[PDB]
RNA sequence: AGAGUGUAGCUUAAAAGCACCCAACUUACACUUAGGAGAUUCAAUUGACGCUCUGA
């Protein structure tokens, strides 16, 4: 009851939020919504990256709004000297980040440089973009 | 700390086999490969 | 004798006499027998220091000893009601094959009203 | 993890009224490890890949062990200390096996809460309890 | 003229029909509502309509207890999930402390 | 337009005959068996050794941090201000083969 | 409470070649290559071989293998580069192409009145200069090369102190994309070095510190 | 050379409960199911090895 001292027990919806900018203040920082292409020639592989990426922003209290992934792109060439065809494909996969403060983002940079596997490539830049 | 995402099997389940390809771009840097067939060498211009 | 017949928005069911409850944690398996009051009546656990000798294995070898203390006491029933993915699991079920083959009906009777 | 933690909360008592109110060694650790280790040798995963366990000598090691600590709880349900005693719990510390006869054999023995009729309790039991002195009552 | 036109509704007279304490026999409806305002505890059953009515003789108490919901009710499971980790919901529960034993035991005869 | 390549094409329906033959023996599987749980504490010391690593640099870090705000209050709020280099960050993993 | 005002940075090379696996690892790969060829639906070299194969028998009754034939001798003609340019030269621990399955740093001497330093490229940053600044300009300077060094933040990695007057050593991070190097046999004796070496040759506190910011790998 | 001490990540746990890891479901995470690995630093409440912190 209202008039009672046990009003609002029952009260959740304030426990639950249920409802971008790059803000660099002065001592407190965050960059806006980190695309991680993370580019290769096996589909395994790079998936397998992305996982371990992912993992990583879990355990490090990060956030992880999107982790979708780009169409592979058939570059089919002609390998010439007698036409040798060799229909490669690339493979792009992302993993979106938001918040991070000053001394993180270095150091998550550092652990990726470790982490990074054989014959794959990153590029980490904004959100902006057009799939 | 480069070989771990590198153990990587094919998490999908109707597929097609891959071969162990050895892919050079005009760098001069060897790449482990699963491209289609059994192709050993397959070098970039 | 009387059952708590309500709950029927909340979960778990407290319509039983006897309720078997297994608790799974990391390392050792917990497996009770409850009333309405909450006294736990027959329990056997891993941690019980005589079956931690000698896992879905130990949660049957578990529910095995659990039906032999069953009989001991003289509890016969019970309501076990767990969640639908507990159902689902091989532990689960292989705890409920060794109850079963001990003789502790996991279903019990009603209560008989007029 | 929810449930786990309603449950915690239930179990604590609050200020709101509620169902409570209106209806309620070193050495032999390091041996235990060092069986638990050999046990593993000699599995060795394979046996899990399925074993039974021996239930008879569990029984017994629980008998020799937390038993005792088992009865009260047992007792407590019951009501003996509650009515026998008036209150006052105790630990049955000196584990009783009584055993009533039926034939020659077999022997149908009395466990801390089993059902056995008159017919089978007509004539005194055999009691075993492995001690050295005591008053026997029923 | 009036655009809105319609809402002539009568009201339901819903509510609590037995507040706490009262003596309440078997079969007697507590209360009456739409939306769990309150739930069941125990003795107490639910309706279609969610009107909760007691099944055993005695007093009806009202009490603050942990809502944990069916895991097949699935909404309720997402919200519980929604929550932070700390947090329990509660909910508002209407029981009946029953009052005379189910029955005694009587001498039949002298056989 | 988002259109991904996770659809299994059509080309692989009918081509589904030429290998349904997976008869291991109790050895072989047992030798995975074995195999798999060494594995897996492997990868959870090296996870391990990674956390450490990772933890040791930002206690590092944090010292630093201290230390440069303790011997200049105001250079601590610049150290901190990210710089522009990192809006088109590029690198490549390493090959088996150099040039 | 004079602070003397000395900047540093810890130069990083990153790991051209990749790591050799261990036994388990190996093993384990093997196992997941065994796996996939198990579960694998079709190949086009598989389907133009075997059927084909079978074939030709029943034509005789009544290719695949020039294609490997091929293949090998493309493989044995092509000749890669040396992941071990390392070992071979051994006593090289200047050379910056040296160490290829791991990261490298830096290590340079100076010999000063005082002390005798064994140093890892220190600076001497100014009260109007900024830390970043100083320690872009020190690279610039001691080591006499062009290079293209990537950061990648303005905060710092680690410091040190020293107290006599009061002081500090101010340590940063930097990735070499290339770094063109101007006369290899200088005076300047510069050393590039792995883990264990870095542990090994350093014989202070305040430089053998240094290694726990520094990937392990 | 002195101070704080000292259960595996962590704890008004006393060999626990949470954290943790590999698989399989998963685009991925999450959930779930199967597995996995772990500790009283050492000698009779005292002393002697390990860290953290302050000096040289
Ligand atoms: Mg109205
Ligand atoms: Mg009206």
């Amino acid at each position: 009851y209202k008039t009672k001292p046990t009003h609002g027990i029952g009260k959740y919806k304030h426990l639950i939020k249920a409802e971008v900018r790059a803000i660099n203040l002065g001592t407190d920082y965050e960059y806006g919504v980190l695309n991680i292409h993370l580019t290769a020639y096996d589909m395994t592989l790079a998936e397998s990256y992305a996982q371990y990426v992912h993992n990583l922003c879990n355990s490090l209290s990060i956030k992880v709004e999107e982790s979708y992934a780009m169409p592979t792109k058939t570059i089919e060439v002609l390998q010439l000297q007698m036409l040798l065809d060799s229909v490669l494909t690339t493979h792009e996969r992302v993993v979106q980040i938001s918040g991070l403060s000053a001394t993180f983002a270095e150091i998550f940079l550092e652990i990726i440089q470790s982490s990074l596997p054989e014959g794959v490539r990153l590029s980490v830049k904004e959100h902006t973009e057009e799939d | 700390d480069s070989s771990r995402a590198s153990l990587t099997r094919v998490h999908r389940q109707a597929y097609a086999r891959l071969y162990p390809v050895l892919l050079v771009k005009q760098d001069g840097s060897t790449i482990h490969i699963r491209y289609r067939e059994p192709r050993r060498m397959l070098a970039m211009p | 004798a009387r059952k708590e017949r309500g709950w029927r928005t909340v979960f778990p069911s407290r319509e039983f006499w006897h309720r078997l409850r297994v608790i799974r944690t990391q390392h050792h398996v917990e497996a009770l027998v409850e009333h309405q009051n909450g006294k736990v009546v027959v329990s056997a656990s891993t941690r019980e220091w005589a079956i931690k000798k000698h896992n879905v294995v130990a949660c049957e070898s578990i529910g095995r000893v659990l039906a032999q203390r069953c009989l001991e006491a003289g509890i016969n029933f019970m309501v076990y009601q767990p969640t639908p993915w507990e159902a689902a699991s091989d532990s689960m079920k292989r705890l409920q094959s060794a109850m079963t083959e001990g003789g502790v009906v996991l279903r019990e009777p009603q209560r008989i009203y007029e | 993890r929810y449930r786990r933690r309603a449950e915690q909360e239930a179990q604590a008592p609050h200020w709101w009224r509620t169902y409570r109110e209106y209806f309620g060694r070193t050495q032999q650790l390091l041996e235990r490890k060092q069986a638990i280790q050999e046990l593993r040798a000699n599995v060795e995963e394979r046996a899990a890949r399925t074993a039974s366990v021996p239930l008879d000598a569990v029984r017994a090691e629980w008998e020799r062990t937390c038993g005792p600590y088992h009865k009260q709880r047992l007792a407590e349900y019951y009501g003996l200390y509650r009515d026998l005693f008036h209150g006052a719990t105790f630990v049955p510390r000196v584990p009783l096996h009584v055993a009533y006869a039926v034939g020659e054999d077999d022997l149908m023995p009395v466990y801390c809460g089993n059902e056995v009729t008159p017919t089978e309790a007509a004539q005194a039991p055999e009691v075993t309890y492995e001690a050295e002195l005591w008053t026997l009552l029923l | 003229s009036s655009k809105n036109l319609g809402g002539k509704s009568s009201g339901r007279r819903q509510g609590i029909k037995k507040m706490e304490g009262h003596y309440v026999h078997a079969g007697n409806i507590i209360a009456t509502q739409r939306h769990f305002r309150w739930h069941p505890g125990a003795h107490v059953g639910v309706g279609k309509n969610k009107c909760l009515y007691a099944l055993e003789e005695g007093i009806v108490r009202y009490t603050k207890e942990v809502y944990v919901p069916h895991p097949r009710n699935t909404e309720a499971v997402d919200l519980i999930t929604r929550l932070p980790k700390g947090a329990v919901l509660y909910k508002t529960f209407v029981h009946v402390v029953p009052a005379k034993p189910e029955g005694t035991f009587k001498l039949v005869a002298m056989l | 337009i988002p259109i991904e390549d996770f659809i299994t094409p059509l080309k692989f329906l009918d081509k589904a005959r030429e290998r349904p033959q997976v008869e291991l023996t109790f050895e072989e599987t047992e030798r995975r068996a074995l195999l798999l749980k060494k594995w897996s504490l492997y990868k959870q010391q090296e996870r391990k050794m990674e956390r450490d690593t990772i933890r040791a640099m930002l206690e590092a870090q944090q010292e630093a941090l201290e230390e440069l705000q303790l011997e200049s209050p105001k250079l601590h709020a610049e150290a901190i201000k990210r710089d522009p280099n990192l809006f088109p960050f590029e690198k490549e993993g390493p090959h088996y083969t150099p040039p | 409470s004079p602070w003397r005002l000395l900047g540093a940075l810890c130069l990083q090379r990153p790991p051209v070649v990749s790591k050799p696996l261990t036994p388990l690892q190996e093993e384990m790969a093997s196992l997941l290559q065994q796996i996939e060829i198990e579960r694998s639906l079709y190949s086009d070299h598989e389907l133009r071989a075997l059927d084909e194969n079978q074939r030709l028998a029943k034509k005789k009754a009544d290719l695949a293998q020039d294609l490997e034939d091929m293949w090998e001798q493309k493989f044995l003609q092509f000749k890669l580069g040396a992941r071990i340019t390392e070992a071979d030269e051994k006593n090289d621990r200047t050379s910056l192409n040296r160490k290829l399955d791991r990261n490298l740093v830096l290590l340079v001497r100076e010999k000063f009145g005082d002390q005798d330093v064994w140093i890892l490229p220190q600076a001497e940053w100014q009260p109007g200069e900024t830390l970043r600044g100083t320690a872009e300009r020190t690279l610039a300077t001691l080591s006499e090369n062009n290079m293209e060094a990537k950061f990648l933040g303005n905060a710092p990695c680690g410091h040190y102190t020293f107290k006599f007057l009061g002081a500090k050593v101010f340590f940063f991070k930097a990735l070499l994309l290339t770094g063109d190097f101007s006369q290899a046999g200088n005076k300047g004796h510069h050393v590039w070095v792995t883990k264990d070496e870095l542990g090994d040759y350093l014989k202070p506190k305040y430089l053998a510190q240094v290694r726990r910011f520094v990937s392990d790998l």
